[PDB]
């Protein structure tokens, strides 16, 4: 679905959803008190992995999880994870995304016994108990989300670009298939809030060029770009990476879930 | 979730109901939403406003690419979204517009009831109509319902005779047509086209300039089947019937045989389009006429483009168009009726 593709510099994306840095940390600050920063960048990765299962279950291509995944980190970016369940709000994600594209469906039905079968069969490590939420809480969830969200729901992804990039370099077969894999690895950290999609996309190129020892350095410079951005990216990448190999989630992932603040109920 | 996310939530969000005045205002009555002309109930504001009532609870397919699409989309001849307000309560989605006085339905009706008045108001309709297409197209967003009464138009204000292009059909399964008037709908729609195409948009944008040209709809006419018998037959009365060389492609219509069975050439062997204006007193060798017969080609692939249209040396004839399509002439069209 090509739906504004040419419009990124006067889209809702540009202009009201790429954050500064430290506004992001600032009101990351009240989770912090009760996590680490290790931690919460734990919970996050976690969840990115909970919403990929989710759309592979449901069998939604790629961009359609990726919008799934922005919405997620875009409601929790400005709100504590106390404020609603993040296993509710991971499924409502991928609803909400799936419903802005028009090649298909997903019913009630589905959608509810993709969140119960994929918890159970591939996060048990994590939740003891069946997925307790049925669909009048998914859509009372998604009213909030389409509301902090500001109806902001066209956003903008690196595989298009690192497509055309991958295509002007005439390195489709040695190179898309690993650059493709470091755009979704991407997902794991902030960095979809914080850079144009192209910038990370040209990142994952050159991640993918050095570990396949392939000289691009030429074709980088025929580009008329900030390499100092793109090298901040490919350091993000890089500490991910170091994060992916010390962490197993499997192992920490029930014990940093007891450590969330949790939602307060009515008097 | 959290007791006082949800309180604060609560108290902070703006309703609809307190915001505006537009009960017994009900201005449209579609299968998509009820329209109601508004006003602002807070700062004095002179200004009149629609709301949009989207049909059914929850948010639909239709309802978030709608929402979607009209959060991003900015161009003076686009309609323009200023709000959407969510309500909890009843689980309804209000969008809020700027109040369109007027429409080419209501303004055509008008002159037809009444038998174009300053010397560039169909030109300058026209162009407007392509700029706004033009938009939407360059953006990869196809209308897919174009008719005149989707074509707004701006009365008293700041936006005076501006046209708005509103009621794009947002939402289609898969983009297709033969999934849950037909006088606007081109010819590879009728025999089983399978996608909308920027080349359908264009053909209606031909049917409503020929209809501002003469006050009637050219192709006018009395199942899930895209094949319409009656209305094929009235656009080759006035066309005549395509040749193979206008037309290659037709014989990969999944309805093309249909037509074979149905049709002869013969019986519309003294039929144009030609013929056609000249009876409703357009001349043949007139600019105007030469693009609305590049707009009306049969075959789509041959048909001109909004961008390739808007550069027709028509519109660097006299009269210029104009962006108050009026020409600042008083506007005689009634105000709309409330329902
Ligand atoms: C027949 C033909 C057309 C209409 C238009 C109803 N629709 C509208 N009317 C006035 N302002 C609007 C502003 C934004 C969107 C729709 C509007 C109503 C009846």
């Amino acid at each position: 679905d090509k739906a504004m593709a040419g419009n990124f510099w006067q889209s809702s994306h540009y202009l009201q959803w790429i954050l500064d840095k430290q506004d992001l940390l600032k009101e990351r600050q009240k989770d912090l008190k009760f996590l680490s920063e290790e931690e919460y960048w734990k919970l996050q990765i976690f969840f990115t992995n909970v919403i990929q299962a989710l759309g592979e279950h449901l069998k939604l291509r790629q961009q359609v999880i990726a919008t799934a995944t922005v919405y997620f980190k875009r409601f929790y970016a400005r709100y504590s994870l106390k404020s609603i369940d993040p296993v509710l709000m991971a499924p409502t994600c991928v609803f909400l995304a799936s419903k802005v594209e028009e090649f298909g469906v997903v019913s009630n039905t589905r959608l509810i016994a993709a969140a119960t079968s994929v918890l159970k069969t591939r996060f048990s490590y994590a939740f003891p108990k069946e997925f307790p939420y049925r669909m009048n809480h998914i859509l009372e969830c998604e009213f909030y989300l389409l509301e902090l969200m500001d109806c902001c729901l066209i956003v903008y992804h690196p595989y298009r670009p690192l497509l055309q990039y991958v295509q002007d370099m005439g390195q489709e077969d040695m190179l898309l298939p690993l650059a493709w894999r470091i755009v979704n690895d991407t997902y794991r950290t902030d960095l979809c809030l914080l850079y144009p999609p192209f910038m990370i996309a040209l990142a994952c190129l050159h991640v993918a060029c050095v570990v396949q020892q392939k000289d691009a350095r030429q074709w980088f410079a025929e580009l008329s770009v900030d390499m100092e951005k793109i090298l901040e990216i490919i350091r993000v990448i890089l500490k991910l990476y170091e994060q992916w190999k010390n962490f197993d989630e499997r192992k920490e992932m029930a014990t940093i879930l007891s450590k969330m603040p949790k939602p307060k109920p009515p008097p | 979730m959290d007791y006082d996310f949800k309180v604060k939530l609560s108290s902070e969000r703006e309703r609809v109901e307190d915001l505006f005045e537009y009960e017994g205002c009900k201005v449209g009555r579609g299968t998509y939403g009820h329209v109601y002309k508004a006003k602002r109930k807070d700062g004095k504001d002179d200004k009149d406003y629609a709301l949009k009532q989207i049909e059914g609870t929850g948010i639909s397919m239709s309802a978030c690419r709608e929402i979607a699409l009209l959060r991003e989309l900015k161009h003076p001849n686009v309609i323009s979204l200023q709000k959407v307000f969510l309500s909890h309560a009843d689980r309804k989605v209000w969008l809020l517009f700027d109040y369109a006085e007027h429409d080419l339905w209501h303004i055509i009706k008008f002159h037809r009831a009444s038998k174009q008045l300053p010397r560039g108001m169909v030109k300058s309709l026209l162009y407007q109509i392509l700029d706004g297409i033009h938009y939407l197209h360059a953006n990869w967003v196809l209308h897919r319902d174009l008719k005149p009464a989707n074509i707004l138009v701006m009365g008293e204000g700041p936006e005076r005779g501006r046209v708005k292009i509103a009621d794009m059909g947002f939402a289609r399964l898969f983009n297709s047509p033969l999934k849950p008037t037909f006088w606007y709908r081109a010819p590879e729609l009728l025999l089983g086209a399978r996608h909308y195409t920027k080349a359908i948009d264009i053909w209606a944008i031909g049917c409503i300039f020929a209809e501002l040209l003469t006050s009637e709809p050219i192709f006018h006419c009395r199942t899930s089947n895209p094949y319409h018998h009656d209305q094929l037959d009235r656009i080759f009365n006035v066309m005549g019937f395509p040749a193979d060389k206008d037309w290659e492609d037709i014989k990969k219509m999944p309805e093309h045989s249909t037509l074979m069975k149905d049709f002869r050439r013969n019986t519309y062997t003294n039929c144009s389009l030609i013929k056609y204006m000249e009876k409703h007193k357009v001349k043949p060798d007139s600019k105007a006429f030469h693009l609305l017969q590049k707009l009306l080609t049969m075959d789509p692939i041959k048909r001109i483009t909004s961008e390739q249209a808007m550069q027709d040396p028509y519109f660097l004839e006299d009269p210029l168009p104009t962006s108050d399509v009026f020409a600042g002439c008083q506007i005689p069209y009634p105000k709309r009726e409330f329902l």
